[PDB]
Formats: structure tokens, sequence, C-alpha cells
RNA sequence: UUGACCUCAAAUCAGGUAGGAGUACCCGCUGAACUUAAGCAUAUCAAUAAGCGGAGGAAAAGAAACCAACCGGGAUUGCCUUAGUAACGGCGAGUGAAGCGGCAAAAGCUCAAAUUUGAAAUCUGGUACCUUCGGUGCCCGAGUUGUAAUUUGGAGAGGGCA
RNA sequence: UCUUUGUAAAGUGCCUUCGAAGAGUCGAGUUGUUUGGGAAUGCAGCUCUAAGUGGGUGGUAAAUUCCAUCUAAAGCUAAAU
RNA sequence: ACGGACCAAGGAGUCUAACGUCUAUGCGAGUGUUUGGGUGUAAAACCCAUACGCGUAAUGAAAGUGAACGUAGGUUGGGGC
RNA sequence: UUGACAUUGUGAAGAGACAGUUUC
């Protein structure tokens, strides 16, 4: 609101805050991203190296849908079962009978291994899964197999 | 025109506000602090019968 | 053929049960017709050559088809019209140089 | 100008931008004008339920292929397959798509049970007679929801035969990079004897 | 029928009998005026297969417009502004010859509506159009409900406003990646692309 | 000599139609510079203002010579996104879409290319009458250099069978 | 309240032959313009100019193999805007 | 040195798109009802599905790969207990 | 202004090089 800004405040100062002798202009150094490699070179540098170039290959018609590949860590992987199944699973680790996680259907594309899974075996369907992940599912019992 | 007219407030703070309300509607002083002339009322929150 | 059932590979995707749907009429927009091939016949026998089509053939019998199908590439748009043009030539003074 | 650590800006307004502002002040307006059109429809095509019944389809590509959804309309080998003509089904509020084909069977199976499904839950009033009495439902797609197919049981036993899934993985990727290259080689090696 | 063998003989345009009829035919062109009325169609297999009916109320008009480019109709080619809008010499119009003809045709005959065109022939300095005009006032045209949609206003002076096939080609109208800027009108793509869109609450 | 045909004319011939206005929105053409780049020419402003032609209550677009690369979607339009992204650019300043997904609305179709050939089965007009947004009889004309029926690719058509 | 009509009209299954589908157009070169479209996105001028198991497209130019997808160069159409 | 003969009334850091720091609030590995639908005492209020945005993973030009040796380590300080 | 292609066709000679082509 109006009422709380600066403005109200320099009612009667003459400059309204902008200084007598810099004197508050249209434009004075350019406009926009002006003299980022003359005037603003300092600026850029210093807090955005790397602006001015090119780097690497061009892509034409890229389309995300192609890179759609969402990451699940092993340490979430037991939130993809509802909480009132978990501790029902959680105890009596069976390897006849072992939850199925359906991680696409989750809407994940591939399982990462940060780790530490409960020692229950578990089969969890993945398209694609880290080398890690996999070592640690089939440690606590489990199987990984893959789907489309 | 395009200066913005309507506010987005969060559907949960809207509900918390609410709740804020109806429960200081069985607050006697806050009642007639508000400006009711609820003095002679027997008590608060008033309850009539499904009838009305 | 069949897709494997992974994520990658040579033939990667969800192995479904395949149903092979009915050919669409399309698809044959291109085909020949008896009709056609008739009406083509007597229109390219009463109409006669145009002047490249005479020059590639000239150049077919002196200079050979490296040469005629560089020619007709370039009176053409494209290397596939060019080939198929010189084999068109080719079956034109096979017809006429047989029997 | 360009000073203090601030990210680079990319507001595109240097050109007349203000002469094409819209602001939607009729929201409000055109929901209530979209529920009086809905409303009036529904009275002109009583007792119809206002919009036709849509197949089940696979959203494209690998991003939504996990997904089902309504599709524009079924196809013909499906309407055949249901036992009725594409004409008289678009008489009778199917959507019919002469298009899309079908190279699925548990889609086309889902479909044809959906078109029965249909058929059987549907009245259709004699062209000259006393119509019987028929309050009118509003939504086919409310009647006859989509769902998503049940992909697995909810728990089984482990089958494991240590076959290293990554190793599955990187052993696809591999021979695909390499299909071009072991055939031309092969190719050569069978020219030279 | 005999629309085939002419289809295919049509097709045939350096032949020697096309060489000939073409060199007699642009003669008389010539000697005409640049818009005329044509008796009968000159081409009746393609007149027919872009619409026409030899029924009362379809006319063929002929019609002859001045080839090569656009100069620009500057005074002594001075353009006064910047460098890269100083040339004169080497523009295009962005509308075919068959549409200026098309339009020179409709202008003539304003009662009428044009239907199609096509070529007929050309020289160096003319290109000739023969243009199926569909009179809408005529009763074997308001009857006949294959036709009479091009009675309703909505299709005054479509050569006008780029609605032939080609006026809809030089519009870009085509479905696909290759048309991106012209799907829907690119004047229409351009202002929703440039329309800042503000809500109630604003996203 | 007479009668046709073709092409081209004339009439204050019988009946019609176009022009101009408005122009917020719409379909095209033509088309700047100020400006920004702290100078400036490519660029930008902007495929904009001005100029010109043409509509309607909406216009335009529209039932794929589409999108995709999936387990595939399925006319057109619009919103929310995609995305200030892929990409373009003295690669500077700046510029910049599209497929997928959710939603509003949903609607599909028509000719040309085919001998009715045991029957131009088609149509304007004039005239008389009538139940007059028209109908019937009669006549002239148009039309075979092709008007009707039949088919439009999703198909469909000749024959046989039911 | 009248009415009329089936040898009208339409629909469906099996067997056979067939199945016509748009050219100075597509496409190509070049010039100009335009586009985010980048060995060239569209448009236009000039020159060249196709085919029919063909043709277009598949966002790096080219040759050789496939594969996928649609069916241009003719036309109509309400609503959501 | 420049503006000011006098008086009244008017008279100049605003709004918007995107964003930085800080602060308040809600909820929290989530969070955002208001494109839209439902409903209504009707531009309000109330209610809601699927998506989508941002976040929970980075790094490389890219193809790609992808986070516990150990009480999630050792040493030195460290408020509080 | 100069060249090329198109407008642009038809006879001969005959520089020829060589069933024919090709510039001249
Ligand atoms: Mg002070
Ligand atoms: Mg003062
Ligand atoms: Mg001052
Ligand atoms: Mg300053
Ligand atoms: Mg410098
Ligand atoms: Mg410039
Ligand atoms: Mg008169
Ligand atoms: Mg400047
Ligand atoms: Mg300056
Ligand atoms: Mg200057
Ligand atoms: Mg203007
Ligand atoms: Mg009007
Ligand atoms: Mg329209
Ligand atoms: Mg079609
Ligand atoms: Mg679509
Ligand atoms: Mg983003
Ligand atoms: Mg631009
Ligand atoms: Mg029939
Ligand atoms: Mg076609
Ligand atoms: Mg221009
Ligand atoms: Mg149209
Ligand atoms: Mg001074
Ligand atoms: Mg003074
Ligand atoms: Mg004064
Ligand atoms: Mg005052």
């Amino acid at each position: 609101p109006s009422r709380f800004t600066k403005t109200r405040k320099h009612r009667g100062h003459v400059s309204a805050g902008k200084g007598r002798i810099g004197k508050h202009r249209k434009h004075p150094g350019g406009r926009g991203m002006a003299g980022g490699q003359h005037h603003h070179r300092i600026n850029m540098d210093k807090y955005h190296p790397g602006y001015f170039g090119k780097v690497g290959m061009r892509y034409f018609h890229k389309q995300q849908a192609h890179f759609w590949k969402p990451v699940l860590n092993l340490d979430k992987l037991w939130t993809l079962i509802p909480e009132d199944k978990r501790d029902q699973y959680l105890k009596s680790a069976s390897k006849e009978t072992a939850p199925v996680i359906d991680t696409l259907a989750a809407g994940y594309g591939k399982i990462l291994g940060k780790g530490r899974i409960p020692n229950v075996p578990v089969i969890v369907k993945a398209r694609f899964v880290s080398k890690l992940a996999e070592e640690k599912i089939r440690a606590a019992g489990g199987v990984v197999e893959l789907i489309a | 025109t395009w200066r913005k007219w309507n506010v987005k407030v969060n559907h949960n703070e809207k509900r918390y506000a609410t709740a804020s309300a109806i429960a200081a509607t069985a607050v006697a002083s806050l009642v007639l602090a508000r400006g009711h002339r609820v003095e002679k009322i027997p008590e608060i929150p008033l309850v009539v019968s499904t009838d009305l | 053929t069949v897709k494997t059932g992974i994520a990658i590979g040579l033939n990667k995707g969800k192995k479904v049960t395949s149903m092979t749907p009915a050919p669409k009429i399309s698809y044959k927009k291109g085909a020949a017709s008896n009709r056609t091939k008739f009406v083509r016949s007597l229109v390219r026998e009463i109409a006669g050559l145009s002047p490249y089509e005479r020059r590639l053939i000239d150049l077919i019998r002196n200079s050979g088809e490296k040469r005629a199908r560089k020619v007709a590439k370039k009176r053409l748009g494209s290397f596939t019209r060019a080939k198929a043009k010189v084999e068109e030539m080719n079956n034109i003074i096979a017809a006429s140089r047989r029997h | 100008a360009i000073s203090k650590n601030l990210p680079i800006l990319k507001n595109h307004f240097r050109k007349h931008w203000q002469e094409r502002v819209k602001v939607h002040f009729d929201q409000a307006g055109k929901k209530v004008s979209r529920r009086n059109a809905r409303a009036t429809r529904a009275a002109k095509i009583a007792p119809r339920p206002l919009d036709l019944l849509r197949p089940v389809v696979r959203a494209p590509t690998v991003k939504y292929n996990r997904k089902v959804r309504a599709g524009r309309g079924f196809t013909l080998a499906e309407v055949k397959a249901a036992g009725l003509t594409a004409a008289y089904a678009r008489t009778i509020g199917i959507a019919v798509d002469h298009r899309r084909q079908n190279r699925n069977q548990e889609i086309f199976d889902a479909n044809v049970q959906r078109l029965k499904e249909y058929q059987s839950k549907i009245i259709v009033f004699p062209r000259n007679g006393k119509a019987p009495e028929a309050e009118q439902v509003l939504s086919a797609a409310a009647t006859f929801p989509i769902a998503q197919p049940a992909t697995d049981v909810e728990a089984r036993a482990v089958q494991d035969n240590g076959e290293s899934a990554f190793r599955t993985l990187r052993l696809a990727r591999s021979e695909k990079k390499f299909r071009g290259i072991r055939e031309k080689r092969a190719r050569e090696k069978a020219e030279a004897e | 029928g005999a629309y085939k063998y002419l289809e295919e003989l049509q097709r045939k345009k350096q032949s020697d009998v096309l060489r000939f009829l073409q060199r007699v035919r642009v003669w008389e062109y010539r000697q005409k005026n640049v818009i005329h009325r044509a008796a009968r169609p000159t081409r009746p297999d393609k007149a027919r297969r872009l619409g026409y009916k030899a029924k009362q109320g379809f006319v063929i008009y002929r019609v002859r417009v001045r080839r090569g480019n656009r100069k620009r109709p500057v005074p002594k080619g001075a353009t006064y502004g910047k460098p890269t809008n100083q040339g004169v010499n080497e523009l295009k119009y962005q509308r075919s010859l068959r549409a200026t003809a098309e339009e020179r045709v409709g202008r003539r005959a304003a009662n009428l509506r044009v239907l199609n065109s096509y070529w007929v022939n050309q020289d160096s300095t003319y290109k000739y159009f023969e243009v199926i005009l569909v009179d809408p006032q005529h009763k074997a045209i308001r009857r006949d409900a294959r036709y009479n949609w091009i009675c309703d206003p909505v299709h005054k002076h479509r050569e006008a406003r780029g609605l032939t096939a080609t006026g809809k080609k030089s519009r870009g109208i085509n479905k696909g990646h290759k048309f991106n800027n012209t799907k829907a009108g690119r004047r229409k793509t351009w202002k929703r692309q440039n329309t800042l869109s503000l809500w109630r609450y604003r996203k």
C-alpha cells in the first residue's frame, strides 16, 4: 500500500532521496544489458561468469519428454507403499510374499541408491536402476525387474 | 485496468481464519466487544431448535 | 520384431498382444490400374518425347548412363527422379531396338 | 544498466504490449454463461446425456504411456466387434474415429466391453411411438468412467536368478550402439572368404 | 471417359502437339483484351476437377497478367530509411500472379463469385489464366444444394480475402510443423503469442 | 439460294446484381521511422503505425499429403502448461515457437477421376392455373465439349448368394 | 386429424474380379523476403520440371539400405475464441 | 549567478511482468483450491478431480553415469543439558 | 551497360571434330 512507502516520507524533501548531485536521470548507464563487455564488465565477470560465449553443441527440435526420467532414492523407496500396509510388510520380512513396488506407476523412471533400506525383500519394478541401488535391493533380499 | 484487484489466499489459511472466527463467536466477551447486544442472552453459543 | 520388454535396446518397449489392423484403402494411392496403364501408354505413343528426353536418349546411346543420370538430375530435381527417368529412357531404347 | 548481484532477467516488454493486455475480468461471467449454455443444451437434447461415449486409449510418448485416457472415438473395428455400424453408433451417441487403428488386444477388448456396457445400459426410443419415462442422465463420462488397468498383484514371491538388471541395461545399450559396426565387420569378413 | 486422356495429355506440355497448340493459343489470347469472357473452358477436365459444371450460372473468364518481380514504387528509387530497406528491384509480391488474375476478374465481374482458376499459358511478358466463377443470383445455383453454399454472404470476394486455393497457399494455410507461423492466420497467431494474459488471481 | 453451327456484337430488350457507409473485433496486401543496442550499419522497434483491398455476427481455421517414434495419439479453435525453454542473434542488444499433458467445446462431410446408353433420367426462363419463400401442365431454351442418379479412399463399384 | 409407399429407399454377412483418387503441379536451382527453424520455416519471382508398389513428411547437407506415418496440387461445415 | 510581481485551484517515484535480500503467515518432503468443474443468498462466499509449476539429485558439450568403510567419520572450539 | 536463360520458331549451308551426338 502507498501509505507505507518511502514516497510519503520523502514529501517536503527536494531530491526525493535521489541526491542533489547525482540527480536521478533517465538511463545514465544505458538500457537493459547495455555495456556488458565494456562498462559493466566488472559486474558481469564478478557475478555472472560464463555469460558470454558459446559452449557445447546444438540440439535442433529437442523434446523434453524424451528425457523424462524422475529419480527415486532407496531411502524414499518405502514411501511408495501406503502407510497402512507399510508396517505389516516391515514386520515378517518374507521372500515368498514380498511387496511389489511399481515405481513407473508412482511416476519414476530410475531408482537411485542413496541407500539403507530395511533388510526386507521387495520386488522393485523400474525402467532404469543404478548399480548400487540394485546391489542394495539384492542385499536386502529383493529383486529388480525391468519394465518398459 | 490490469492493476491487481483480487488477492490469492492459501486455502488452508482461509480455513484457519474461518475456524478462528467460528470459535470467536462462542466467546461472550468477544461478541460484546464486537458490538452485539448480548448482555441478556442466556448462553453463548446460542442454539435454537431446528423448527426455525 | 517383438518388443524386448525393457526401456532401452534394439527392440525396446512393452510387450503387448499385437492385432495387425486391416489395411487402409489409402496406402494404395500410388498403385497403378489397368485403366491408367492403358491411358498412359496411349498418351505416350500419341505425344512422343520431350526435348530433354530426346537429349537423355542420345546421351544414353553415346556417353552412357552416368552422364545421362547427371543431366537428368539437373533437368529434374532429384537423383531418385533422375534414376527413374533414365530407367524409363532405357526401356524406351530397348523397346525401339528389340525385334 | 547492470548493477549488484542479481539474476539476469528476460522481461519481454519492448513492443507495444499494453495494446494487447487481456485481463480476465469476465472469468465469473463466462463460468455462468458456460453453465447456462450447458443447461440450455441439456434441455434441448433431453434426455440425451450431453456428451458422446468415448473410448479408452493409451497416451503416447515415454512420459505418458503409463496412463490410459479418453480418446476421440471408437475405431471401426471396435464398433463392428461390438455389433453395430458406425453410422448408427453416431446416431445413438457413440463417438467414432475412422483414423485410429487397433494394434493392442487389451485396448481393443477394453473398448469393445465399453461398447457392450453402453449398449446394455442404454435405452433407445422408437422413431415412431410413445416414449417411455426416462430421467435425463447428464454425463456419459461419469456413467462409464475410464479405469487404469491393473499392472500387477500386491505381493508375490521373489524370483531372482542373479542376472543384474543393471548389467542387462548396459548390455542392451552396448548391443544397440555396436549393432551396425558389427554387421559391417561381419560383412567384410564374409566377403574375405 | 475422355477426361482421363485429357488429364494425361495435358501433362505433356513439351510434346510437339502441345507446343504447337500453346503457340497458337498464346498468340490468340494476346490479341484479345487483358480480361475477356471465354465461351467455354479451354481445359474442360481441369475446370471439372476444380468444380466447374456445364450449367447456367457457371462463367469462365480469361485474363493475362504481367510477369516478373514487383518493383517498389518509390520515386527515383530513393527509400528514406535504413540500408536494409533500400532495395527496389529484386522484391517479390507475396501473392501469386494467379491471385492477381483472380482479383482483377472478380473486380470486373463483382456480381459473380470466384470459384477457382487455372493456368492456361504463358510467354515472357504475360501469364494467362482462366477463372471459374459462379453466379450467386441464378436460380440454378440458388437451388442445387451442392452449390448454393457460395450464395452465403460470407463468401463475398473470397479471392480478395485469399480464400481460394491459391489464396490459402499464399497465406500458408496448411497443417504441420512447417506452417507454425501460418495455420490459423499468421496475424492472429502473432496476436495470440504477443498477448499478455492476466487472471483475477494472478498466476 | 436456304437452313444450321461457332465466335463476336447491339438493344431504354425480360429479370437481376456490384459500387457507398461503418470498420471495435476479423481475412489479406503494402509498409516505416522515432526507439534500443549507452556510438552505428545487421539486428531491434516490427512481420507494428500510417496506406490499400475484402467479410460477418463473429471472421478465420477445420475433418491430416497431421503429430509422433509411444503399450502410440487422431478435424479445427481457445485456456492452463510446455517456456522465457529448443532455437535464432555484430551469439551483442535482444528475440523465441512446437509435440506431449489437464481443460472448455465438440460434428461431421462434398466433388473430379467410371457407359443411363433399353432410352438427359437434369436445369433456367416464359405462359396458364393454383393451396404462392412455392406447385402442376405446356412451350422455347441450356445441356452430350456432359446436366441427373450412383462412389469419395474410413472406402467403394460390377457381378453371384442369401 | 390426415394420410400414403414398398417391389421405393437404406442397412448388414459370404465368394469373385476390380478399385479410376486433382501437373507449369509436386519437387529442384537461384533471387528477395520472412521465420525460433539453424547447408535454408513459409511466401513469392525467374529457370527447370516429375512419378504411380507412386508422392509428401520424419527439424545437419549427401550417396546406399530399410522403417514409420499420412495421401497434396479441388470443395463445405456449428460450438468453445 | 539563475527561477521567483501577487493570490486561489491543479501540479511530479506510479501501476504492471519477472526477480534479489529481509520479515510475517499457513502447511511442510511437500507445497500451490480460483485453467476448469460443482455450488451459490450470484463477479462474493463455500467445495473439488486429473494434470501442471517449483521442491525432494547432481554432474557432463554430450553419449551417459549418479551420492553411508565407519554409531553418516576423525581433530579443534562450541550454547545448553 | 555487358553476359546468360526464357520469349524462340523454320530452311540451308557446311568449320568441322567423326546411328549419331556436340559447339561453330
Ligand atoms: Mg534530509
Ligand atoms: Mg521546495
Ligand atoms: Mg535536485
Ligand atoms: Mg547516479
Ligand atoms: Mg571498450
Ligand atoms: Mg536495421
Ligand atoms: Mg431492361
Ligand atoms: Mg541508438
Ligand atoms: Mg543514448
Ligand atoms: Mg548518434
Ligand atoms: Mg493499419
Ligand atoms: Mg452486417
Ligand atoms: Mg467460416
Ligand atoms: Mg479425407
Ligand atoms: Mg489435434
Ligand atoms: Mg520452467
Ligand atoms: Mg520476431
Ligand atoms: Mg447406396
Ligand atoms: Mg488426390
Ligand atoms: Mg514485405
Ligand atoms: Mg472454408
Ligand atoms: Mg543556469
Ligand atoms: Mg525575473
Ligand atoms: Mg510565474
Ligand atoms: Mg494544491
